[PDB]
RNA sequence: GAGCUGUACGUAAGCGUUGAUCCAGAGAUUUCCGAAUGGGGGAACCCACUAUCUUUAGUCGGAUAGUAUCCUUACGUGAAUACAUAGCGUGAGGAAGGCAGACCCAGGGAACUGAAACAUCUAAGUACCUGGAGGAAGAGAAAGAAAAAUCGAUUUCCUGAGUAGCGGCGAGCGAAACGGAAAGAGCCCAAACCAAGAAGCUUGCUUCUUGGGGUUGUAGGACACUCUAUAUGGAGUUACAAAAGAAAGUUAUAAAUGAAGCGGUCUGGAAAGGCCCGCCAAAGACGGUAACAGCCCGGUAGUUGAAAUGGCUUUCCCUCCAGAGUGGAUCCUGAGUACGGCGGAACACGUGAAAUUCCGUCGGAAUCCGGGAGGACCAUCUCCCAAGGCUAAAUACUCCCUAGUGACCGAUAGUGAACCAGUACCGUGAGGGAAAGGUGAAAAGCACCCCGGAAGGGGAGUGAAACAGUUCCUGAAACCGUGUGCCU
RNA sequence: GGUAUGAGUAGCGAAAGAAGGGUGAGAAUCCCUUCCACCGAAUAUCUAAGGUUUCCUGAGGAAGGCUCGUCCGCUCAGGGUUAGUCGGGACCUAAGCCGAGGCCGAUAGGCGUAGGCGAUGGACAACAGGUAGAGAUUCCUGUACCAGUGCUAAUUGUUUAAC
RNA sequence: UAGGAAGAGUAGUACUGCCCGUACCGCAAACCGACACAGGUAGAUGAGGAGAGAAUCCUAAGGUGAGCGAGAGAACUCUCG
């Protein structure tokens, strides 16, 4: 599925600023290639896209009252659509 | 390393001096490397002198 | 969950469909903020897995 | 200098799971640590 | 349990022995229930929770179920709850 | 059958008598690593191939399935080499790894220690390693024990007995049978011989496969005759051949119902306690409830209950099945075996006068007119028939489950671990390895005011108590202070 | 396990600071300015290892910091790492390791052939600007290169056999 | 070369290019030394004057004032003239 690939759209200051430059930032399956994304967010979003950059997040060690433990590990992708490519909206 | 026909083989026990000081040895099989066919085609097994004495193939 | 039953499996196989459709949106809106009722996504992953359920018995 | 200079790889080669897995007495150490119920095999 | 929301129990232990009111709320997993006028509390609450004034809030707290005896609209007395089936589904019984 | 969305001190959004949450049975789903098995790898990662499908204008993508190795066994191909074998390929089956740090059997096998030293000996066939397992294992239907004249497979317990023995005759080691018990159960082959092939061609003789037959000692069988059976009966999956089913009952895995005091009064924060009256009891178990409850709650005795799955017991199905007598012409009755020498070991038994049992090595019988044993050995007598296999129960142990028990512990105890413990922490690693329980009945967890940046206080309030104030029952001693009666 | 004594004692870990201004409940110790001083084949700039979020921003000042603290590599929240071309893999092999069959061996295993794995070496295509709270040969701009792919167009070949 | 072969190259166009790492420290308060520890830590770059020089002294770029201070200016000790 494609909507298995794509999980959650990603908000923050870095990813707002950069929504006008048609660059969109999305979570996605930590197993998903950068060509698997490319084609889900054409499925889902119906737009043409340009190039897919991609990173991996490890996890980050939390502590809560004596008991540690590690955020989940993230994989992000930036996905710039085409000139001619209508926007995705957030 | 055992006699394929019998399942001889080594097996340990002990070397005695006079004065009766106890050592751990073993005895081998007096094992031959020959050619039989226990299986129809032929082979070179190890087989005991003792399993060849009387009637084997060679 | 009876009324699943008395689909087709093509059927069922649409519905799927519209429900994961359904599911990416309230995730989405999750993300960004404007959800409210949570507590729809449970009731459509439930929903889900019920579909793929009665899929699997038909075989 | 100092014992003890670290490689991740050394660590690993050395002390890892696929050496420990690697011998019959590798594998008694690994048993021996489930035994006891080491959060930390390897 | 034998009472349940809605039931009208009398109390028969504690300060408010002899008083009866109606069940508002049962905590099965504690084994308290809430009576309507029984138990007062004085709760000291801070402003910034619900109630924007804050203040001295005089509410109701659990008690024990086993300190509470449902009433039979009949006799109009605390009774024993005995289990008999209509049919369908068994229903409370007094005795 | 009314609440529910787990801890645990939340906020939010929701669900539920059109029966949720919850409990039990049965299904479905079950990422990656791990024997890990498509190849690789520094476990939880990387990289494929072959089909089929899908996507795109095509690369690029996606989905599903298959693809380890070995053994056994079919089949096909197939070298030196002519036949052929090896080899190679394909398809079936099967194995692999783990563990209850227990019990069991086997292979291998210490030392400290004891001997007041130490070498034989002991520790000890122990610890440990390795392999094999099974719910148990091992043993087991006499080539036995004996010699009260008889017993009748094995195992385990009591006894014999610290006896007989063994032993630098030291230290020590130490039986067995009889007797008494638990538990009991007996069987199948190999061989004569018969039939049917199959082959070798010894060319009508011989050895090979399948079936029948047949199982034992003053002998039994084959083989001759004879009587009855050919499912009449009998027996079974625990040996005695092996795979299937059903049905009924019963047990387990959820539950249901279930007697009797709101009794009066006293103290109290609260009554289950005191005093005074009742009552139930096949129920006075246990726990909870504001102090100690048969009658307040969950329950308890008793009596009911199962759609589903599993176990067990019966019955039926199904499956399988010859067993007495009489002779002794001949034939058969486990061979590199028994046994012996040499070297070791096991036997309580240390090579001894050393029987008995096993291993290596070499030598090597008899074979019914036969053979073994009775503690060197011979003779007599007695008892047995080895060199093939199977076999329940009485016995061992407990990672577990269910129900209980304790002149067992009660937080430095009891598990290392009452608490997120094999954690934290230490160590390259194997490995080592803690500390740490208690507010209250209920959060009623201290509104509000005051000093202070806060912390922390003082009031006020809650509460039975706050000198019970979120680590908060009690709160000893060391130790630290303030005050002062007597002294300096 | 707790708590003394030594004791307000030893120590406070190589070094140059100063004043003005600011912030703040509070300042030798935080911020800014100026002067002074120190390193400068380093005490500078990269980068491998190793560490693993320590990075940035906003709050904080119990504990940690040998003093202080408004500050911090500390506490709490949010954030932050972008590649056909850089380094590694979809390439190669060394030492070494594993190793189908195989050889050897009480068990376990040891050795070793084919074949594999294995960089510290071999091969291999991107540069300069810009931008900035936190990445940049990775983002953006410009200009490239490498390996492919389809789609147009001619061209040639289609069994002495282009390639 | 053995082999395999009807498709091959040339030009032009537009499109395609996966996984892992990338933060930050890195002669250090972030690595190895129990410590915000005078120790240890491979490699690239490493300016000027005078100089043979990467020596030396003073500086550049760049970095830094070192997580207790204020006085005092006895013995004594250390490190110096
Ligand atoms: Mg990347
Ligand atoms: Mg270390
Ligand atoms: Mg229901
Ligand atoms: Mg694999
Ligand atoms: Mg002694
Ligand atoms: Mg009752
Ligand atoms: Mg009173
Ligand atoms: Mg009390
Ligand atoms: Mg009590
Ligand atoms: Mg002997
Ligand atoms: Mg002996
Ligand atoms: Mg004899
Ligand atoms: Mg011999
Ligand atoms: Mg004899
Ligand atoms: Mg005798
Ligand atoms: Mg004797
Ligand atoms: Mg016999
Ligand atoms: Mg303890
Ligand atoms: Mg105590
Ligand atoms: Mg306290
Ligand atoms: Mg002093
Ligand atoms: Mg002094
Ligand atoms: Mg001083
Ligand atoms: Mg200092
Ligand atoms: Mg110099
Ligand atoms: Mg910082
Ligand atoms: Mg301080
Ligand atoms: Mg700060
Ligand atoms: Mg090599
Ligand atoms: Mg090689
Ligand atoms: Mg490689
Ligand atoms: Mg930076
Ligand atoms: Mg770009
Ligand atoms: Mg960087
Ligand atoms: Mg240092
Ligand atoms: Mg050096
Ligand atoms: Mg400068």
């Amino acid at each position: 599925d494609a909507r298995d690939i794509i999980k959650r759209p990603v908000v923050t200051e870095e990813s707002t600023s950069i929504l006008d430059d048609k660059k969109y930032t999305f979570e996605v399956d930590t197993r998903a290639t950068k060509t698997q994304v490319k084609y889900a967010v054409e499925e889902i979003f119906d737009v043409k896209v340009a190039k897919v950059n991609v990173m991996n997040y490890k996890g980050k060690l939390k502590r809560m009252g004596r008991y540690a433990g590690y955020t989940n590990k993230r994989r992000k992708a930036i996905v710039t659509v085409t000139a001619d490519s209508k926007e995705i909206q957030f | 390393k055992e006699c394929v026909i019998t399942g001889r083989k080594s097996r340990s026990g002990n070397k005695r001096s006079h004065a009766m000081n106890s050592s751990k040895r073993t005895w081998k099989a007096n094992l031959q490397k020959v050619r039989i066919l226990v299986n129809g085609k032929p082979k070179k097994v190890w087989v005991s002198a003792r399993a060849l004495k009387s009637g084997k193939v060679e | 969950a009876n009324d699943i039953r008395d689909l087709s499996t093509t059927e069922i196989q649409d519905q799927e469909k519209a429900l994961k459709e359904e599911l990416f949106n309230l995730r989405f809106q999750l993300a960004t903020g404007q959800l409210e009722n949570t507590a729809r996504i449970r009731e459509v992953r439930k929903a889900i897995a019920r579909m793929k359920t009665i899929v699997r018995e038909r075989e | 200098k100092r014992t003890y200079q670290p490689s991740k790889r050394k660590r690993k080669k050395v002390h890892g799971f696929r050496t420990r897995m690697s011998t019959k007495n590798g594998r008694r150490v690994l048993a021996s640590r489930r035994r006891k119920g080491r959060k930390v095999l390897s | 349990m034998h009472v349940k929301k809605g039931d009208k129990v009398k109390v028969i232990t504690g300060k408010d022995k002899g008083k009866s009111g109606k069940v508002l709320a049962a905590f099965p997993k504690k084994d308290r229930v809430l009576i309507e006028g029984i138990n007062m509390v004085k709760k000291h609450t801070k402003p910034s929770n619900v109630n924007p004034q804050g203040g001295i809030l005089n509410v109701e707290a659990p008690i024990h179920v086993s300190n509470v005896m449902l009433l039979d609209p009949k006799t109009g007395e605390p009774t024993r709850v005995g289990y008999e089936v209509k049919g369908d589904k068994k229903v409370r019984v007094a005795k």
